């Protein structure tokens, strides 16, 4: 997804898309709106 | 009686099971650390 | 988290037992340059603040 | 024949059994006009939850004429004591004197869900120089997974 | 009088046993 924004057809992204470091200072983000976390799904 | 007799019984094993259902184990205890 | 826990609630044939061991958001990104970028956080918190989120979310 | 059979049955009947053995959206809050509610849902006097309120529903605002605004020590003192009914407040910190409570209080509803979910931040200039440098050290501390450990020694209880 | 006690007696001798066994 950002390598092909900054290829530059794309132009701002709308994903469910996290927060990190390396992509953080090579674009910056906006304010968040949806909080998680990580997890392990197993079944029963 | 009889059906009376034996529910009674039921409730006084599941009272006496309900009867019987240290406090630091090591420097991570979060009571030391309070 | 939300992803998985949403599919599982939705099967109910699967267990989700991990514990949240990261804390995350989700963002909108765009480039280096942008307005957009203070008026859409602006307008996002305020749709926090409204109650449209959760709204959406139930 | 039949009498030993349920007897049998109710016998393990019987161990199976003991084996088994080891907000302001609820329309209670959302009416100010029932007597029911012996308090005014005390709150911090100048807090952002007022003007969330306020901004929302300024019913509830009007109706929280009386609230402990000095002491949220002094507000939780009066609610074990019986005389307040309900809190509002920001979750983070009900949540840390919940998990050091003496007593085991519960909050909401077990960690119900929270009105505008939001977090904190750190009260910067306007176009200050440090903004990106900022945001990239808090980042990286996060990915860093130590803010959990700090958590962990500050943030601690003992209720769960 | 003394079978009841008796039958009392031992179902909490047995809860108590079975108690134990967890």
């Amino acid at each position: 997804m950002m390598g092909e924004l900054l290829s530059g057809q794309a132009d701002m992204i709308v994903a469910p898309l996290t927060i990190n470091n390396e992509r953080a200072q090579y674009i910056e983000f906006s304010k968040p709106f949806k909080y998680q976390g990580l997890t392990i799904l197993v079944k029963k | 009686a009889g059906f009376a007799m034996i529910i009674v019984a039921s409730y006084t094993a599941n009272l006496a099971a309900f009867l019987v259902l240290e406090r630091i184990t090591g420097i991570n205890d979060p009571r030391l650390r309070n | 988290s939300a992803v998985l826990e949403f599919e599982a609630s939705q099967k109910c044939d699967l267990v989700t037992t991990g514990e949240l061991f990261f804390r995350s958001g989700f963002g909108i990104g765009m480039r280096k340059d942008s307005p957009w970028k203070q008026n859409v956080s602006l307008s996002i918190l305020k749709s926090h603040e409204n109650g449209f989120m959760e709204d959406l979310d139930k | 024949v039949w009498a030993f059979f349920a007897v049998i049955f109710l016998a393990s009947y019987t161990a199976n059994l003991a084996a088994f053995m080891i907000g302001l959206s609820d329309r209670k809050f959302q009416r100010p006009q029932e007597q029911y509610p012996p308090l005014k849902f005390g709150t911090v006097p100048n807090g952002s939850t007022e003007k969330n309120i306020r901004s929302n529903y300024p019913d509830m605002h009007s109706y929280m004429v009386r609230y402990n605004q000095p002491r949220v020590e002094e507000a939780l003192t009066q609610l074990k004591a019986g005389k307040l009914d309900a809190f509002i407040y920001d979750a983070a910190v009900l949540n840390y004197m919940a998990r050091k409570d003496e007593g085991c209080k519960l909050v909401t509803i077990g960690s119900g869900k929270v009105f505008a979910t939001t977090g904190y931040g750190i009260a910067l200039h306007k176009g200050s120089r440090w903004k990106r440098p900022i945001d990239l050290a808090l980042l990286q501390f996060l990915g860093d997974d130590e803010i959990e450990m700090l958590e962990r020694l500050w943030l601690s209880g003992i209720c769960h």
